[PDB]
C-alpha cells in the first residue's frame, strides 16, 4: 500500500 | 526541463521470431527526458492502430522508460519498425525491426 | 533471495492545458501490480497483477484516496519549486518520486528509501538511517529545513520499516506462485560479419527474472569494457527480461573472446565462447 495522506509539502 | 536526454529505441519480439508463428512486436523507449514522447509501431510504413503501452516509470538515474507492444505474426515479406518523436529529435526517428537485435 | 516493494510517481505540469499529468505505479520486485493515471478513464487505483485483484473494495478506496493525496502535494510542490528555481509559469516541469522497502528471504526488514527529483535531476533523498535527508542543491535545502521542522522522517520511517514491510510480506504470500520465482537466463551467442575481416559478436540473455543481470566481455581473460556495446535491460512483455552485449572482433580471432553472464538464478556464472568450424 502507498503511504497514508498527510505529508507536508516541499 | 534544462536536462534533456535523447531516447534510446529498441525494436524486438517477445519470443524468438519464427515465420508463421504469432508473437509480440516490442518497442522499448528508455533514457529520455522530458516524458512527453510519441511512439508508433509501423507495418510496411503504415501506423498500426491497436497498440498498447506500459504505465510510465523511470530508472535509477530518473530517465523514463515505456514499452509499446502489439501482437504480430512475423513474415519474410512484411517490414516492421518503430517511430519515435521527442524534443531531442530533429525529426521522428524510425528504427526498423531486425531479428538480429 | 531478497524482495522489494516500490512506488513510482511522476507529476508533469501542463501550463494553460489544465491540471498536471499524474502517473503512479507500484511494483513488487520487477512485477507491476498497481497503477493510477490521471488521464485514465477510471480515476481509481487499478489492479495490474492477478494476485492483487483479490483485495476488497475498501483496499481500493484507501489506495485511491491516498494516491490522490500524493497527487495534490506534487501539484503544490510543482508551484513551490517553480519559485525556488525562479522559473516561469509557461514552462512544463517534472517531479518524480520513488519510495519503498526491502526484505530478506526470511521477511526481515533490510532497507528503506525515498528519493525525489525535479526536472530529471536529484532534489532531495532520505538517508539509509531514515532519520536525515540529503538535499541536492541550495533550493532543496529549503525543503530539507521544512521537513526537519515538521519531523517528516519519523512519520515516513514508520511506514518504510513498518507498514511497507508488512504489506510486502502479504503481497509475497498472496502471489507466491508468481513472485517467488527465479527464471534463469536462456543464453546464446550470435555472429554478424560487418566485412570480410571484422564481425560483431553478440551475447544474449533472454527470459530471465528478476531483471538484474550482468553481461561482460573478456579478451584472453581480460575485460573489454570500453569496446563493449551494452543495451538497456528490456522487458519481453510476458514478465521476463532480455539484454545483450556486443563486441567487434577481427575475423578468425572469435575464439579469443568470451561472454560472462551473472544472474540470481544461475548456479554458476555462465561462460560463453563463440564456436568455429
Amino acid at each position: 500500500v502507498v503511504v497514508g495522506a498527510g505529508g507536508v509539502g516541499k | 526541463e534544462a536536462i534533456q536526454r535523447t531516447p534510446k529505441i529498441q525494436v524486438y519480439s517477445r519470443h524468438p521470431a519464427e515465420n508463421g508463428k504469432s508473437n509480440f512486436l516490442n518497442c522499448y523507449v528508455s533514457g529520455f527526458h522530458p516524458s512527453d514522447i510519441e511512439v508508433d509501431l509501423l507495418k510496411n510504413g503504415e501506423r498500426i492502430e491497436k497498440v498498447e503501452h506500459s504505465d510510465l516509470s523511470f530508472s535509477k538515474d530518473w530517465s523514463f522508460y515505456l514499452l509499446y507492444y502489439t501482437e504480430f505474426t512475423p513474415t519474410e515479406k512484411d517490414e516492421y519498425a518503430c517511430r519515435v518523436n521527442h524534443v531531442t529529435l530533429s525529426q521522428p526517428k524510425i528504427v526498423k525491426w531486425d531479428r538480429d537485435m | 533471495g531478497s524482495h522489494s516493494m516500490r512506488y513510482f510517481f511522476t507529476s508533469v505540469s501542463r501550463p494553460g492545458r489544465g491540471e498536471p499529468r499524474f502517473i503512479a505505479v507500484g511494483y513488487v520486485d520487477d512485477t507491476q501490480f498497481v497503477r493510477f493515471d490521471s488521464d485514465a478513464a477510471s480515476q481509481r487505483m487499478e489492479p495490474r497483477a492477478p494476485w492483487i485483484e483479490q483485495e476488497g473494495p475498501e483496499y481500493w478506496d484507501q489506495e485511491t484516496r491516498n494516491v490522490k493525496a500524493q497527487s495534490q502535494t506534487d501539484r503544490v510542490d510543482l508551484g513551490t519549486l517553480r519559485g525556488y528555481y525562479n522559473q516561469s509559469e509557461a514552462g512544463s516541469h517534472t517531479i518524480q518520486i520513488m519510495y519503498g522497502c526491502d526484505v530478506g528471504s526470511d521477511g526481515r526488514f533490510l532497507r528503506g528509501y525515498r528519493q525525489d527529483a525535479y526536472d530529471g535531476k536529484d532534489y532531495i533523498a532520505l538517508n539509509e538511517d531514515l532519520r536525515s535527508w540529503t538535499a541536492a542543491d541550495m533550493a532543496a535545502q529549503i525543503t530539507k529545513r521544512k521537513w526537519e521542522a515538521a519531523h517528516e522522517a519519523e512519520q515516513l520511517r514508520a511506514y518504510l520499516d513498518g507498514t511497507c514491510v508488512e504489506w510486502l510480506r502479504r503481497y509475497l504470500e498472496n502471489g507466491k506462485e508468481t513472485l517467488q520465482r527465479t527464471d534463469p537466463p536462456k543464453t546464446h551467442m550470435t555472429h554478424h560479419p560487418i566485412s570480410d575481416h571484422e564481425a560483431t559478436l553478440r551475447c544474449w540473455a533472454l527470459g530471465f527474472y528478476p531483471a538484474e543481470i550482468t553481461l561482460t566481455w573478456q579478451r584472453d581473460g581480460e575485460d573489454q569494457t570500453q569496446d563493449t556495446e551494452l543495451v538497456e535491460t528490456r522487458p519481453a512483455g510476458d514478465g521476463t527480461f532480455q539484454k545483450w552485449a556486443a563486441v567487434v572482433v577481427p575475423s578468425g580471432e572469435e575464439q579469443r573472446y568470451t561472454c560472462h553472464v551473472q544472474h540470481e538464478g544461475l548456479p554458476k556464472p555462465l561462460t560463453l565462447r563463440w564456436e568455429l568450424s
